[PDB]
RNA sequence: UUCCAGGCAU
């Protein structure tokens, strides 16, 4: 079921995405 | 220091000998004195050496993250299934003379930070010396032999 | 830096007899034995083998400070018998039971077997 | 039926742990070796390192310092007088071990260099001592460090005698184990609890080894303490056996020297 | 997580599901659904202060939602899912901290100024502040001998390059009355 | 930052170790506290040591000169 | 030099181990005046107690028929005027007047304290801090 | 206010303190550094002459 | 290194603004860190994201 | 250096390592803690000066001051929190270790006492030994509560002759405390008798703590099971003591307190309430944790914590405020995004209901800061106002 | 030295 609800240990994967794109420097680059 | 704001500068070091040890043989690298605890009122402090200690006898990177759902009462069985007190302390013999210590100890790993401010980087003694041009007062900074 | 040299914990430098005995005179017939290059390794079992001998009336040790090797030991008497013969026997005594010791820890050993 | 008191039992046995039930003594003795064990037992490592060339990423006394953690063989090590003694003006045969050490990364994939590629130059009199002591599973031993393409490595190592208090490098001890009264019957500790302290505290292996407490009985007073269950294991320079008996007699040597200066002192007066 | 009410099967529900995810940690496997993705797909929203003057968010996700059925006695006391107005929904609170904090295991269990303290010490340590110091002539700098990665982690430091480049090490801590040094 | 020969509490041979520990993991696959209960690391002292320390050199050699 | 100063025996109202692991305060009544009250802690570690019992409570400051330092063993063979049980020692503090001649006297042994009450250990009971406690059965 | 009413001084010194149960109330543990570093003029007078003597 | 980074001055009056400024606002939760501010001084004034 | 007795005069001791190492009870003086904390130290130069110093500036001198008429030193810490372990009528010691006890005190007339138990093992009690060290006409009189000549929980404290006669000795005792045996032992002899008193106190309660042994960890920090439990609802309790009196007023029903808004009027009672209950939360598990616990013994020698200590990590943590106010509306009608506008409710004031022991809520966690925020800014304001009203 | 800046003392 490619759509079901989001338990809490999940989102910490959402948050690899994050900084995978965005980056701890994020801020001063962009 | 710790991860707890929990300064402290050495005062003496001594060997396994005089080190107090217990049964197991293990023996402390470091012994806080528990009156930094109670006033600070750091747990934090307190846990993670539980929590270290457990994830140190299995080897599963213990976590300590934010808000979570961990708990004293959840360790302290994990902590028991590994045979040692279920809230840390331990017995220990006084390496002195073995006898053991009528008390026991919070006897668990933390991780503890070396900051740099080290004894021989500080330690300055002027007996006389360089006097300053415009004023012929001894001069400042231990860098150049001030006063 | 003001790192005392290491190997001094136990090499008695220039003029340092291991022992030295002043007469206790506070008290009568006792005296006070100062440990040069020793420590509780020694001195806590000169104190309970010293403890044993019924003609000692008293006996007690202690490091003046952790950053000297060395203690003093305090050892009283029944009068006529000099403290200094108590300590010479209290240590035979050691010596005679780790003798025996060393024998029974051998006699165990010869008699065992194990593969690692 | 032998032996005038201090008895031991060993319990089990290994190459690498002697756990033994020694009793009937004073628990000032019991700990007294403990110590002279981890402490005062003879021993021998290097203390003298000469870097020649190095590329290695581990910068000189880094290596430098772990050299002196290589365990070394000791077996007869009585017989390899310390430096200080000799009078050899720095270092011979007489008191001194020398190794060498070299290494090129030429497998173009992580050299390692390990304690077994140790060298011994200096004659070994014919004893057992300066020998790499190696239990690696393979035969490697203690990785001393890596390196990669053209990086290179030369030493040149000094053992010397050396022991515990001089340095941790020169401990044969590695951790003994320690225990008596498993029942507390002394009451030797006031066990805390938030409730059963028969609960919440573990029991000992070694509580089998001696009677449980049985209720009604009142507090022996003159209760005192023989029967320690120890576990002196070793790190290799000495069998784990000598770390115990050599222990056993260092310390019996030290009780003597104090007979020795109360006899030399004694002669003394005009 | 936007969370609007959009669905029919139930109420409202952070716009994304456990799909969403596989299909990103697919990509965390072989290192194709970015994070770029999960806005454009309308999942997630970058909300300044001024415009979340007017939403409301739920803390934990999943907890604030559904209905009911004893706590736990040893977890804490949690406040409930009050209303369903909910707009969006928390990455994890975890997140309000910064580097230093983010450093620091239960921060959520020390007194409020004790967590200051770490957030200024922990710029006054030793580590291995970059693999490069090799090759770095950069006036003063310190490099512990053997870094031990931390026991007891946090999520936070996986991205904050912790276990890789340490500041100290796991000694073993004896909390104890001795000589008196 | 390669292998701590010998741990720091009780000193306990440990800087050969390293290698067999590595492989009782990509290879034996076990897992961390009982690849350890295998190499002999018994007490927590010397555990922490292996199952902390942060193999750098790695990351070293990879570089020159 | 050397007398008694004090004998009877007592039984035990009640024992108390208020908050103590190892000791507990007491008190009984006299099988003589009956306005001799008695009051004593007691390390009930080196001798048990159980409500009421006849224990025989002596007090004075000597040997054994026949200051300064604490001989350690050797008496193994030396006078033994320990013919019973518990034998502490410490000083008395004060004299009380607790009405009529009800006096009654504070004994505290280095640490644990005592009580007594009554009126004929007049010529008997020193002021003296020295005095030897005793108790039997 | 910072020339006069207050002073750099010679004979000075200052380290790390950490506590010790073992010196009396009034005695302050010094290092031998600095008890190397800091003097103090003393008279030559018959007194100590023979002592001054030897540590000269 | 990295806090360092991401950072935040912001100037005062020209003496200490006690007050509004150095605390710590309602509007600051998840933007910037609530722990770590740098002790006395310009406490609260510079602000780690 | 605020303080007439921020300097003061000391006896060179020449030692080993780089530090200075000063005794212990001239901590407190100088305010001197070890946490990287450096110390500096001049030299006299004159055979005046000198003397100068050791006349009027040596420690010995400076034991009592003028500004509170009381001694300003005394025993701290370690040996604080073991001389009344060592004390308690329940402690006693062999022989064994009396003996090298006796021998640690430098001037002991070399005379054993009597052991207070030569019934069948001859034994020592802590007050016993420990009054080797106090000197002789030294006299105190206690009484603290149930207090009585035969002070049974060991109240009051009498020491005659210099021989404590009965009691627990603490921070009241030997502290820095006004009648305190130190102030006394000072006055009654010599400015140089009690300045060896705290060498000797020193050595030998620290010396039977060595091997007594001590510590604290986590599990001293958990109450109760149900005490606990006990606690969650003696919460529950007042956050209906606070929902009634809310409506009450959301009512337009509550007497405006003369000069007090309806607001302010209502506020005031909710604080009130909450505090009022989270304090109770806290002896419950105060008189609830047994003496065996550390956190207490701790708190009970007074050396390190407090009521409030033990509360906030077994019990309650409590309601955080700025400016009094309880955590305010600075986004519009509410505490943070997590709530629903116009909420006046503890949950959204700022009321910390778990504890250190249980941990934070994201909120519970924010609005503590805000809370402790505050200490930290004036800390750095305070402190220069004062440095400043002081010079 | 000089002038700004930054950091530390729970
Ligand atoms: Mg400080
Ligand atoms: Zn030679
Ligand atoms: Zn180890």
């Amino acid at each position: 079921d490619e759509s079901a609800p989001i338990t809490a240990e999940d989102s910490w994967a959402v948050i690899s995405a994050f900084f995978r794109e965005k980056g701890l420097v994020s801020q001063q680059l962009d | 220091a710790s991860r707890h704001g929990q300064k402290g500068t050495i005062g003496i070091t001594y060997r396994r000998e005089d080190m107090p040890f217990t049964a197991e043989g293990i023996v402390p690298d470091l012994i806080i004195n528990p009156h930094a605890i109670p006033s600070r009122m750091t747990v934090a402090h307190l846990i993670e050496c539980l929590l270290s200690k457990v994830a140190a006898l299995s080897g599963n990177e213990g976590d300590a993250s934010p808000f979570t759902d961990i708990t004293v009462e959840g360790i302290s069985k994990l902590l028991r299934e590994h045979g040692y007190q279920s809230r840390g302390f331990e017995v220990m013999y006084n390496g002195h003379t073995g006898k053991k210590l009528m008390a026991q100890i919070f006897f668990g790993p933390t991780y503890y930070q070396r900051l740099r401010h080290m004894v021989d980087d500080k330690i300055h003694a002027r007996a006389r010396g360089p006097m300053q041009v415009l004023t012929r007062q001894p001069v400042e900074g231990r860098s150049r032999d001030g006063g | 830096m003001n790192a005392p040299d290491r190997f001094e914990l136990f090499l008695l430098g220039e003029g340092e007899s291991k022992l030295k005995i002043d007469p206790d005179t506070k008290a009568p017939n006792a005296v006070v034995i100062t440990f040069e290059k020793e420590d509780h390794t020694l001195g806590n079992l000169i104190r309970a083998e010293l403890l044993n001998d019924r003609k000692v009336l008293f006996a007690a040790y202690k490091v003046e400070h952790p950053f000297f090797a060395r203690f003093k030991l305090r050892i009283q008497t029944t009068e006529g018998y000099d403290p200094k013969d108590a300590l010479k026997n209290a240590c035979n005594s050691i010596i005679n039971k780790l003798g025996a010791l060393k024998t029974n820890f051998e006699t165990e050993w010869n008699l065992q077997t194990l593969a690692a | 039926m032998s032996e005038e008191g201090p008895q031991v039992k060993i319990r089990e046995a290994s190459k690498d742990n002697v756990d033994f039930i020694l009793s009937n003594v004073d628990l000032a003795m019991a700990n007294s070796l403990r110590r002279v064990m981890i402490a005062e037992i003879p021993t021998l490592a290097i203390d003298s390192v000469e870097v020649e060339t190095n590329t290695t990423v581990l910068a000189d006394e880094f290596i430098a310092h772990r050299l002196g953690l290589i365990p070394l063989q000791s077996m007869d090590i009585e017989q390899l007088e310390y430096s200080r003694d000799c009078f050899c003006e720095d270092h011979c045969d007489k008191c001194s071990v020398v190794l060498t050490l070299q290494a090129f990364g030429e497998s173009e994939s992580t050299t390692n260099v390990y304690s077994k590629d140790l060298v011994i130059v200096s004659n070994l009199m014919g004893r057992n001592i300066g020998h790499p002591i190696i239990q690696d599973k393979e035969g490697n031993g203690v990785l001393i460090c890596k390196l990669r393409k053209g990086q290179e490595l030369k030493l040149t190592c000094v053992a010397k005698k050396g022991i515990a208090k001089e340095h941790a490098k020169w401990g044969p001890a590695a951790a003994i184990e320690f225990e008596y009264d498993p029942w507390n019957k002394l009451k030797h500790t006031d066990y805390w609890y938030e409730q059963d302290s028969a609960k919440e505290w573990p029991q000992s292996k070694n509580c089998e080894y001696e009677d449980p407490p049985n209720e009604g009985d009142p507090f022996d007073y003159k209760a005192q303490a023989d029967t320690f269950y120890m576990n002196v294991e070793s790190v290799g320079s000495i069998p784990v056996d000598q770390v115990v008996v050599r222990g056993i007699d260092t310390l019996q040597k030290k009780v003597a020297s104090i007979l020795l200066a109360l006899t030399q002192m004694d002669q003394d007066k005009v | 997580f936007i969370v609007e009410d959009d669905e029919s099967l139930g109420h409202k529900e952070l716009k994304v599901r456990k799909g969403h995810i596989a299909k990103l940690m697919a990509t965390e496997y072989q290192d194709e659904y970015t994070w770029s993705s999960l806005l454009n797909e309308g999942l997630v929203e970058y909300i300044d202060a001024e415009e979340e003057e007017s939403i409301l968010i739920a803390m934990q996700p999943e907890d604030l939602e559904p209905a009911e059925a004893d706590v736990d006695p040893a977890k804490r006391i949690r406040v409930s899912h009050h209303a369903t107005t909910f707009t969006h929904c928390e990455i994890h609170p975890s997140m309000i901290l910064g580097v230093a904090a983010s450093i620091i295991p239960f921060p959520d269990h020390n007194q409020s100024p004790r967590n200051t303290y770490q957030s200024a010490m922990g710029k006054q340590a030793m580590g291995v502040f970059l693999t490069n110091y090799n090759v770095r002539m950069d006036t003063m700098a310190n490099i512990l001998y053997y870094p031990q990665k931390p026991l007891g982690t946090t999520r936070a430091m996986e991205y904050l390059k912790f276990r890789e480049l340490p500041a100290g090490q796991n000694a073993i801590v004896a909390i104890a009355c001795y000589s008196g040094y | 930052m390669i292998v701590p020969v010998r741990c720091f509490s009780c000193g306990k041979v440990v800087g050969d170790k390293w290698e067999s520990y590595l492989n009782l993991l990509q290879e034996d696959e076990l897992d961390e506290g009982t690849a350890l209960s295998r190499l002999g690391l018994k007490r927590y002292c010397c555990r922490r040591m292996i199952l902390t320390h942060v193999d750098l050199i790695e990351k070293f050699l990879r570089y020159n000169p | 030099m050397s007398n008694t100063l004090f004998d009877d025996i007592f039984q035990v109202s009640e024992v108390d181990p208020g908050r103590y692991n190892k000791v507990c305060r007491i008190e009984a009544a006299s099988t003589t005046q009956d306005q001799c009250k008695l009051t004593l802690d007691i390390n009930v570690e080196l001798f048990p107690v159980a409500a009421q019992d006849s224990l025989t409570v002596t007090i004075a400051s000597s040997l054994n028929l026949e200051t300064r330092s604490w001989r350690p063993p050797q008496a193994g063979d030396r006078s033994l005027a320990d013919d019973y049980d518990y034998v502490m020692y410490g000083t008395a503090y004060k004299f009380e007047e607790v009405s009529k001649d009800l006096i009654a006297v504070y004994y505290s042994f280095g640490g644990l304290l005592m009580r007594l009450e009554g009126n004929y250990r007049n010529l008997n009971n020193l002021k003296q801090e020295n005095a030897y406690l005793l108790i039997r059965r | 206010r910072g020339n006069l009413m207050g002073k750099r001084v010679d004979f000075s010194a200052r380290t790390v303190i950490s506590g010790d149960p073992n010196l009396e109330l009034d005695q302050v543990g010094v290092p031998k550094s600095i008890a190397k570093t800091l003097t103090y003029p003393e008279v030559v007078t018959p007194y100590n002459i023979d002592r001054l003597t030897q540590l000269v | 290194t990295l806090s360092h980074l991401r950072r935040t001055n912001t100037p005062i009056g020209r003496d200490g603004k006690l007050a509004k400024p150095r605390q710590l606002h309602n509007t600051h939760w998840g933007l910037v860190c609530p722990a770590e501010t740098p002790e006395g001084q310009a406490c609260g004034l510079v602000k780690n994201l | 250096s605020l303080h007439k007795m921020s300097m003061m005069a000391h006896r060179v001791k020449v030692i080993p390592y780089s530090t200075f190492r000063l005794n212990l009870s001239v901590t407190s003086p100088y305010n001197a803690d070890f946490d990287g904390d450096e110390m500096n130290l001049h030299v006299p130069q004159s055979e005046e000066t000198r003397a100068e110093l050791s006349q009027l500036c040596a420690v010995p001198l400076q034991i009592v001051s003028p500004q509170s008429n009381k001694p300003c030193m005394g025993i701290v810490q370690d040996t604080l929190c073991g001389i009344r372990k060592l004390t308690l009528r329940d402690t006693f010691i062999e022989l064994d270790q009396v003996l090298n006890m006796l021998y640690w005190v430098p001037d002991w007339d070399g005379v054993i006492p009597t052991p207070a138990i030569i019934k069948p093992k001859p034994l020592w009690s802590g007050k016993q030994i420990l009054s080797v060290a106090i000197p002789n006409g030294i006299h105190l009189q206690r009484f603290d509560e149930g207090t009585t000549l035969l002070s049974p929980k060991d109240n009051g404290m009498l020491i005659i002759d210099g021989q404590i006669i009965f009691g627990v000795v603490e921070k009241k005792t030997v502290g820095s405390s006004n009648g305190g045996l130190i102030h006394v032992v000072t006055r009654e002899k010599g400015p140089q008798v009690c300045a060896k008193l705290f060498g000797n106190i020193q050595k030998v309660v620290n010396f039977w703590l060595l091997h007594n042994g001590f510590s604290t960890g986590i599990g001293d920090t958990i109450a109760d099971g149900p005490t606990m439990r006990e606690i969650t609802e003696t919460i529950a309790e007042a956050k209906k003591k606070v929902l009634d009196v809310t409506k009450e007023a959301q009512a337009n029903l509550l007497t405006a307190k003369h000069g007090m808004t309806l607001r302010e009027s209502f506020e005031d009672n909710v604080v009130r309430f909450l505090n009022e209950a989270r304090d109770k939360a806290g002896r419950l598990a105060e008189v609830n944790l047994k003496d065996l616990n550390n956190v207490k013994q701790m708190v009970m020698a007074g050396s390190k914590g407090s009521f409030i200590n033990i509360a906030q990590m077994s019990a309650c943590v409590g309601q955080q405020s700025v400016e009094g106010k309880r955590i305010a509306f600075g986004f519009v009608d509410r505490t943070l995004p997590h709530f629903s506008k116009d909420d006046y409710s503890p949950e959204s004031k700022g009321f910390v209901e778990n504890s250190y022991l249980r941990g934070l809520t994201p909120q519970e966690f924010f609005f503590h800061a805000m809370g402790g925020r505050e200490g930290l800014i004036d800390t750095a304001v305070k402190t220069a106002e004062t440095g400043y009203i002081q010079r």
